[PDB]
């Protein structure tokens, strides 16, 4: 939470908005992945979301299946992937670090365990796709004992029961589904964590929309990784345009 | 909050993006409101007698426990329309969408057996019916896409991810996440997330029911034990539930051993597997030892699930109700049995339970019992893959 | 002497061969004793209600009827166990055969239907069942041979003569001839010499008395007509005989139509063949000028028969059942129909009396008029005969 | 009739008993089978009993149905057996000719108009193999108004009621089959025509069995079939080995 929180304050003073990529861990191996995470980082992402393999991701889209799919041909396993993360935590002390989870993955060896081992490792948030507030309350419960933030996402369709549910119990950031100025106003009414926006953000364009619109920041998925899908050959073609995309994305958040 | 439980003990819930729970929690309202409006159950009543030939008959069969103490009846489910108790549900939730404004259906299918459901009764009541399948099962499923598509049905070969079953839920998942207010998502068992575990009980509960009618009226008290085989747990669930408070009847469900359990190759979560959350629900399930689900495995493709629905799960951990599983090769010997001694091809799913009852007969052939087997559905189906077996092994 | 009447007016009689004649008076004697036995007419009733699923549903087809003024019924025979009419038949006729003290059961089989039929109540009843099919048979009839092993018949492979049904036929004969004191000769329809086409008839009167009550029920009048397809003519006279002497109700026997009359490959020999005598019978049959028994066709093998029951022959000449015919294309047309508007998959020899009555709605659409189609039987097994000819034609 | 009752008493002047072979008109040939029964007569058949080739042949076994379906590939037809008939008596002026047939070649045209060109021919008998006493009234009447004699099968299960029958309505010779000195006795109690023993005679001593219980004659079908049958590809030795046989099969009969 700690850094979400210092991150926030940063860009606010800044009159700034977040730029956070997300990639698969292990696609398309790990150490392509590991270089593909710290040209993201060079190139200016303000924090990252990072997916675990699972082998049944109900809520992935197309791309986002594929990517798994590479990662397990790498044979990503969970344990690599905290492996992964203390590595990059090790590399950058500041930048929030949150995990896209699966229930299962989470539940496996123990909600406390693995909201301890993401402690020990240095991830700052966990949004488990597959949990609704309504079955949260173990999993957030872990979570703020060990200092990691229970990221919630607020969808279209959410009521105002939701809003004010999401506020309560969510720390770090909000996830905004994109598919709001409403959904936004009403947030921040009831002092919500910082809101990020998230689905479809693949331009420029979009991400000082979400800005302006009042969001902290936006997340990007689909459209990085499909940067990976198209490059598979060319290692080094595909960090060069990994970086293009990036910076672009983070330019469009700055004042 | 929901108008009823969402848990069997531990097991249960609803386990899916925050998106969907508006479509979840309609669902449950729909289905509660339904369940006291006498027009719908009159028009539920209706489509199950006049169209899918309710009640089955409840047939005894003397030949096949000659000698023993014995006494089998055969819950005749292989004789409603479209060969399979899944008939019964399929219609039922066919109403609910309906009385809910929706026009559409959406399901998915591995097998393709649901598929064949889903479609029919969607043809039946003017719905607009689309069938997510793995591109991998398509091809590998001709006889059910074609069934399917006769019936109207547009089936959509998926490709994303591993292009099986799972890729085929997500994109059905997604879909519904987006059209919900037009589209009912029609689950095919008494598993994933609430309320289907109890919607799908409740619309084959009616296999129980009759069992019970027809058991008394025949043999003037309750069996000593009711058996069934156990997938995702619709038929099993459909024929326990008017027994569970008949605490003299035992409650058997029967998880298929596949190749035997010890091998690895089975579909017997409940008893071998281990609790997880997948499929929007709390339940045992096949798990690697790092968390992901494991390929379940059976010459049943109907009993091919690596998990099974919360109430089973809760039904034996309280002890009310008790699992086993039953082999390739028990199911095949059952099988072979019924069709020379009773003149009934039952499929291979319903192998398993039938197998068990033998089972249980022949190792104590004195001992005096009343035993009922849900047979869930006919195996001309499974002629081919029975026959290669057999020929296969000379 | 014999004490029925073995003729219906010119038509019928039994031309056999004098050795044969015995056989057939013994199963005279045992069938008008049975008809007046109420121990024997409580077995089969048990067994057509709780083993083979009677009464089978009345079906109101809405979806299919909309836009006209007809009402259209289904009297779902698809759904007896086995999936067609034929069962009722061999059930009662496998008990006579009990009743004259026989332990075993001679059939011949073409398409394998009547096998299936045959074997399958000959493995409740405890009797040993072979079957003859001509070697030509048994190649092109892999999965109805397997069924008819799985519920433990001898299949007979005839090579002698043309190696076909005629064959077969021949060779059951044959072995009845000198085997019927503990053989029973299982007819598998309404045809042949005195008294099968009385016996059959009996057996299957319960399709239409059902219906009758039925209807009744429902519609608090009777049909305006009733329709059923007619290869030899069980299916159709078992649904006509309770309506004979309500002359307000139509009668309409299908023949199939095949490619087309006037191509000669059909088998409406009733109203486009000549009188003759064969298989024990006078009737109308497809016969070359100088009296050879010629070939039938239908794309539906089960109506692909080049004779006809002599009642029905006999009902036709006095006007009181009319009989038409329907093509290939017109059978294929309303299978499609019924699969995606009612969500049910017809006999291909079904369908052909739901085309005639999908003809009578359509020529005159705003005619009232309150039909009822005998579905002989499910089409599951005529899927891929289905599939390949529309693959065929793109 | 007159040819029957005409050889019988022949043969009772000589203590001697028929012997009648059995072939199918056309098989293999036309031209072959000509020669064939010129070949049967002239090695001492007393009486000729011929198939006319029907496409349903419900009671011919299994060497006869081959007879059948080689007479149908050579394409014979019943005019063309009638043809053959014709000159059949043309050559042979006194020999009994009787006809096996099935009852829907007999009633295609009329049954009256079939018994007029066996008339017409010289045929003497006619067996409807497929028409029992019972139902016998029209065949037999219209035999007996063109000088036929219609043949009745008496076979193993017969009671008193169808021999009183079989003796009153038959003419010519009563078909006995053998599967009797019983039967024999009372065929002849109820003054039967003259009864001749068929099914399964195929060597000599079934002929002076047949004569020795009583039996008028015996007629024998498919040991001379399977004649034809074995030399299909030698005309010669066919006919050769029809002599023989035929040769021997009468002698057993001579007192
Ligand atoms: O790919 P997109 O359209 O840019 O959206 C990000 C999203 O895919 C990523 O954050 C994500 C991956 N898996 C999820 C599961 C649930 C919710 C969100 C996600
Ligand atoms: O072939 P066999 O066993 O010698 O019997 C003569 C018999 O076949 C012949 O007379 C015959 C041919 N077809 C028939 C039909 C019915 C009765 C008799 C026959
Ligand atoms: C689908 C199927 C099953 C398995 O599913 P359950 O939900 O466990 O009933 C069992 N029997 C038949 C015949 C089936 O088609
Ligand atoms: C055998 C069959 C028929 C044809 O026989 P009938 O004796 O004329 O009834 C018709 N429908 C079905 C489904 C059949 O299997």
């Amino acid at each position: 939470m700690e850094r979400y929180e210092n991150l926030f304050a940063q860009l606010n003073d800044r009159r700034e908005g977040a730029f956070v990529p997300f990639v698969t861990l292990g696609d398309p191996g790990i150490e392509q992945s590991l270089k593909i995470i710290d040209t993201l980082i060079d190139a200016g992402a303000d924090a990252l979301e990072l997916g675990v393999p699972f082998s049944d991701p109900l809520a992935d889209g197309p791309t986002i299946q594929n990517a798994n799919l590479r990662a397990f041909a790498a044979g990503v396993t969970p344990a690599q992937c905290f492996e992964m993360l203390a590595l990059i935590r090790e590399k950058h002390p500041t930048i929030p670090i949150g995990l896209l989870m699966y229930a299962n993955l989470v539940f496996n060896n123990g909600i406390d365990a693995f909201y301890a081992r993401c402690e020990q490792v240095g991830v700052d948030s966990v949004l488990v796709a597959d949990v609704p507030v309504e079955e949260s309350a173990p999993f957030r419960q872990a979570a703020l004992r060990h200092n990691i933030a229970p990221i919630f996402i607020c969808p279209p369709n959410a009521d105002d029961d939701l809003l004010r549910q999401v506020a309560s119990y969510g720390r770090g950031y909000t996830y905004l589904l994109s598919r709001l100025h409403h959904l936004i106003e009403k947030l921040k009414e009831y002092h919500a964590a910082p809101a990020l926006q998230g689905f479809g953000i693949s331009s420029p364009e979009q991400v000082s929309a979400a800005v302006r619109a009042g969001a902290a920041g936006a997340i990007s998925g689909s459209a990085i990784v499909k940067i990976i899908e198209k490059n598979l050959a060319s290692p080094k073609q595909m960090l060069a345009e990994l970086r293009s995309f990036v910076s672009a994305m983070k330019a469009a958040s700055r004042a | 909050t929901t108008l009823l439980n969402p848990y069997f003990g531990e097991f249960g819930g609803m386990y899916v993006p925050q998106i969907l729970m508006p479509a979840l929690n309609q669902l449950e309202e729909a289905f509660v409101s339904a369940q006291k409006d006498p027009e719908f159950q009159a028009q539920f009543a209706d489509l199950l007698k006049n169209y899918a030939g309710r009640p089955t008959a409840l047939t005894k069969c003397q030949n096949i426990t000659a000698g023993t103490r014995t006494t089998l009846y055969l819950k005749r489910e292989d004789l409603l329309h479209g060969g399979a108790h899944k008939t019964n549900q399929v219609l039922g939730q066919a109403l609910l969408a309906k009385r809910m404004g929706k026009s559409e259906i959406i399901a998915e299918t591995g097998a393709g057996q649901h598929g064949v459901a889903s479609a029919l009764a969607s043809a039946l009541l003017g719905l607009k019916c689309r069938i997510y399948m793995g591109a991998k099962d398509v091809e590998r499923q001709s006889p059910n896409v074609f069934r399917m598509r006769l019936m109207g049905a547009e089936v959509i070969p998926v490709h994303s991810g591993s292009a099986t079953l799972k890729d085929a839920c997500n994109e059905a998942l997604r879909d519904w996440s987006g059209s919900y207010e037009t589209a009912h998502y029609m689950l095919g068992t008494a598993a994933g997330p609430h309320p289907y575990p109890t919607i799908v009980r409740e619309f084959q509960r009616m296999i129980g029911e009759e069992t019970k009618a027809q058991i008394l009226d025949k043999e003037g008290r309750l069996p000593d034990a009711v058996i069934a085989c156990v997938g995702g747990g619709s038929n099993a669930i459909g024929m326990f539930a008017d027994f569970i408070n008949d605490t003299s009847v035992g409650l058997i469900g029967v998880e298929p051993g596949g190749h035997g359990i010890e091998t690895g190759e089975h579909g017997a979560p409940l008893k071998h597997g281990r609790v997880g959350i997948y499929f929007g629900m709390k339940a045992p399930m096949m798990q690697t030892a790092d968390g992901q689900i494991e390929e379940s495995y059976s010459i049943s493709a109907g009993l091919d699930f690596p998990s099974v629905g919360p109430q089973h799960a809760y039904l034996n951990s309280i002890g009310r109700a008790d699992y086993v599983s039953i082999t390739d090769d028990e199911a095949l010997e059952a099988f072979k049995t019924l069709c020379r001694h009773e003149g009934i091809i039952p499929a291979l799913e319903s192998s398993h339970a039938l197998a068990h009852a033998l089972k249980m007969m022949r190792e104590q052939p004195e001992k005096e019992q009343l035993l009922v087997v849900n047979l869930s559905g006919r195996g001309d189906k499974d002629i081919f893959t029975v026959h290669d077996i057999l020929k296969a092994r000379g």
